RNA sequence: GGAUUUUUGGAGCAGGGAGAUGGAAUAGGAGCUUGCUCCGUCCACUCCACGCAUCGACCUGGUAUUGCAGUACCUCCAGGAACGGUGC
């Protein structure tokens, strides 16, 4: 099936998510969609570039295998996957 | 609508062509290895014609031959001819 | 199911496992590098298709540096070792 | 065979896992999965130059260890 | 072995993030279920500030880290 | 077309040369490939920085350690 | 009533305002603060509103600590030996209670870390030289009373009491 | 059994590949051992670089977290369910 | 003055040894019993 | 169910050079204690190449905004650089 995880993730679509990639750029904007592997795409990024560079792209697309990790929305601590 | 180009059309383009592809390196930006691709396969593996090293730091070319390239190290895969 | 193991039995007789067939077969060790640089000569109790091991009398030797760099040894008697962390088995080591 | 096969019959039996991160982790196996992921209670846990800190128990993700160290009194052929 | 949804970034000038820091734009003309791409008027451009045009390449998808969309898509 | 099967099936006991991709260079009569590409070798000289380093002979090489094999 | 380990236990742990780890402690008229080192250092800021504590003591180390809240209790003396359990600490708020004397705020310099001050409601307040006597002896102190130290402000606490 | 459905709800300390520490209310996980963890935070070993300088461990809040289960190495309890 | 713990403890592990030499005489024993078991027996012993 | 986005890992290792510079209270060897001489481990300062450039957080002074919102971060100028990471 699809994990629970992955179901957060999907949840937390349309909202402003943060990504991690391997390589520590944060890439914090909203999640226009996101796939089954994690694949993400964000729009309104504002990218960190791991010394400090915040610059702001549009319209990224990060490759799940990359993320790190993903700061979801606080406000989805309540959805009933969590339950 | 749109059609796509697959990336496997495009190895077997290399490959009629019989083109001179340099191929980067997963993890490795110095070396750059390029050669006449013969053929590959579903792991994207491919075989190399007078394949040749690339070290950028060095800038020298080490010539190795026909080689068989592995697949999970391949980054990119430049025509330079 | 009983053809996958007959199989098995011939693809590890006659492919490239086969030394660690052989290292099961008369009962030699073998020296194996890991991918944190760790040597380790010893016996294959059982292995699989990835290379999994079950290790019996493993002298573990690696390198430090404190200069020069000391071959520090370890002896681990029995020993599981995963199969993604092995480089390079050679199945008759010198010495 | 499948040697997970052989680490899942393991339980309450101290092992000492070295991981990836050379990490050693010192502890008594729970359980074990088909996918080699390892929960371990009493857990001398060192990473790599640091001081031993101990926790209660560990929950080990499977492709991140990288060895163990089996018990001595492990009868292995009555185990394959 | 769902394929990326990729769609929207066709044919669309990219800017790649691929590992060891490389650095490709160009106009993405295909790619795969592994997100192997295909990228047209390929630009690789390195720690230094010249850019050299590569044209026609073939990136293999665990080395992406990122694609940025310089059009609008 | 020669595909990489075909090109280590006809590889097989000629020397070949895997270079790792770790800098480690293996010079032996290559035995046998499965289709997992673990390849096992024979008369190999390990070659560290194109220079003959060790002896160790028999060898098998796992899959994912490869960078390339070649014809020597 | 007396503190233990169960009042830790059942009381409210969560994520505060300013994002830090939080335990709350308001309303148990608390006189004397012991056995705090089962919160198992997973703590940065703990309150403790409307509580009897005559005297600031008894405080076990917790390394990752950064605000102690001691907002409206009786601490008329305070405890010297802080800086050893609590190394890390960066707010110390010690509002509405009953120092009087110059030198019993003479225990705080020791805290090498420390930020952020907040003495207010106290009759140590109402001496003449109190801030520049609180700048001149706790130096590493950037914001006090919710005022930000000024270079003139330091300059006239180094000048006095020579 | 299902191992990590017990440790579920727990506070968690979960040790990346990286080095990081993330201490979270360990909601959720999967075959992948993707987690999500809530109110995590995430620690930093921070290297010395002198003689006499500490290592010190820098804690960002994070929120809700997924982490991407290859970044996992090993997960150990902290706390109770708040 | 240089050697003196050494030759100290060489003494001590020699009474002690002769104190234990029961205990070390089962050990011997149970060493042989555990080398020449079949699979299964040993991991029974291993339950026990 | 080991071949690119999760679990059989692309991870491991080392911090530039010099100076009749300084220290190993209890812990180096050799010239077979102590004093001296030599050599493969740090920190503080000085010199060359404050290792370099970048942005974020941060401290002093001056200065602007008096505004009802659910947030990567928020005025500007100048000095200092204790911190983070990026490429060489």
């Amino acid at each position: 099936s699809i994990g629970v995880p992955i179901k957060v993730l999907h949840e937390a679509e349309g909202h402003i998510v943060t990504c991690e990639t391997n390589t520590g750029e944060v890439y914090r904007g909203k999640l226009i969609e996101a796939e089954d592997n994690m694949n993400c795409q964000m729009s309104n990024i504002t990218v960190t570039y791991r010394d400090g560079r915040v610059a702001q792209l549009e319209q990224v697309y990060i490759r799940g295998s990359k993320i790190r990790f993903l700061i979801l929305p606080d406000m989805l601590k309540n959805a009933p996957m969590l339950k | 609508q749109k059609v796509m180009v697959q990336p496997i059309n495009l190895i077997f383009r290399y490959l009629q062509n019989r083109s001179r592809i340099q191929v980067w390196l997963y993890e490795q930006v110095n070396m750059r290895i390029e050669g006449c691709i013969i053929g590959f396969d579903e792991y994207m593996n491919l075989v190399l014609d007078d394949a040749e090293e690339i070290h950028s730091k060095t800038k020298s070319r080490k010539q190795l031959g026909r080689i068989m390239l592995k697949g999970d190290n391949i980054t990119l895969l430049q025509s330079v001819s | 199911p009983e053809e996958l193991q007959k199989r098995e039995e011939e693809e590890f007789n006659t492919g490239p496992l086969s030394v660690l067939t052989q290292s099961v077969k008369n009962n030699t060790q073998v020296l194996i590098n890991c991918r944190n640089n760790k040597k380790l000569l010893g016996r294959v109790k059982a292995f699989d298709r990835h290379c999994n091991m079950v290790l019996e009398n493993v002298k573990e030797m690696w390198t430090e540096v404190p200069s020069k760099p000391v071959n520090k040894d370890r002896y681990i008697s029995k020993m599981f070792l995963r199969g993604d962390s092995v480089i390079v088995v050679l199945r008759n080591p010198l010495i | 065979m499948k040697l997970v096969r052989f680490l899942m019959k393991l339980s309450h039996e101290t092992v000492t896992i070295e991981l990836k991160n050379g990490t050693q982790v010192h502890g008594t196996i729970t359980g074990v999965d088909v996918s080699m992921n390892t929960h371990l209670k009493a857990v001398k846990m060192t990473l790599k130059n640091r001081e031993p800190v101990q926790l209660e128990t560990l929950s080990i993700r499977g492709n991140n260890i990288r060895y163990f160290i089996l018990p001595d009194s492990l009868p292995l052929d009555t185990l394959l | 072995a769902h394929p990326p949804e990729l769609k929207k970034f066709m044919d669309k000038k990219l800017s790649l993030k691929l590992n060891g820091g490389r650095h490709v734009q160009g106009i993405l003309r295909g790619f795969d279920p592994f997100m192997n791409l295909v990228i047209d008027e390929c630009v690789e451009m390195a720690t230094s500030g010249q850019q050299n045009n590569i044209g026609m390449v073939v990136i293999r998808g665990n080395s992406i880290i990122m694609l940025e969309a310089l059009e609008r898509v | 077309p020669l595909n990489p099967k075909p090109f280590l099936n006809g590889l097989t006991g000629k020397p070949v040369m895997v270079k790792l991709k770790w800098g480690m260079e293996y010079k032996g009569y290559l035995v046998s490939v499965d289709g997992y590409m673990n390849m096992q070798l024979a008369n190999t000289e390990e070659y560290i920085d194109g220079a003959l380093s060790g002896h160790l002979g028999e060898v098998l090489i796992r899959c994912n350690n490869v960078l390339y094999i070649r014809g020597v | 009533v007396k503190l233990t380990a169960e009042l830790i236990e059942q009381a409210a742990q969560y994520t505060n305002a300013v994002r830090d780890r939080e335990l709350d402690l308001r309303g148990y008229k608390i006189p004397v603060i012991e056995n705090l080192g089962a919160t198992l250092d997973q703590f940065d800021a703990i309150d403790f509103s409307d509580n009897e504590i005559r005297k600031l003591d008894g405080f076990p180390l917790l390394r990752r600590l950064k605000t102690l809240l001691v907002n409206n209790n009786r601490i008329c003396r305070i405890g010297e030996g802080l800086d050893q359990a609590l190394p890390c600490l960066t707010e110390l708020i010690l509002t509405n209670n009953s120092l009087v004397e110059l030198g019993d705020l003479d225990p705080l310099a020791s805290l090498k870390s420390l930020t952020y001050l907040s003495i207010l409601r106290n009759p140590v307040t109402n001496k003449k030289h109190y801030r520049l006597y609180v700048i001149y002896k706790v130096p590493q102190v950037r914001v006090l009373d919710f005022q930000k130290v000024k270079l003139k402000e330091r300059q006239e606490a180094e000048k006095m009491f020579k | 059994s299902s191992k990590m459905l017990q440790h579920i709800d727990y506070r968690m300390r979960c040790i990346l590949q990286d080095g990081r520490i993330f201490i979270g209310t360990f909601k959720a996980f999967d075959k992948h051992m993707n987690l999500i963890l809530c109110d995590c935070d995430e620690f930093r070993k921070i290297k010395p670089k002198n003689s006499k300088q500490a290592e010190r461990e820098e804690k960002r809040v994070l929120g809700l977290v997924l982490l991407r289960g290859e970044n996992l190495v090993s997960m150990t309890v902290e706390g109770p369910p708040p | 003055e240089r050697n003196k713990d050494i030759a100290f403890l060489e003494a001590q592990i020699y009474e002690y040894v002769e104190i234990l030499g029961e205990q070390r005489h089962l050990t011997h024993e149970n060493v042989q019993r555990k080398q020449a078991r079949t699979g299964e027996e040993r991991e029974e012993e291993e339950e026990e």
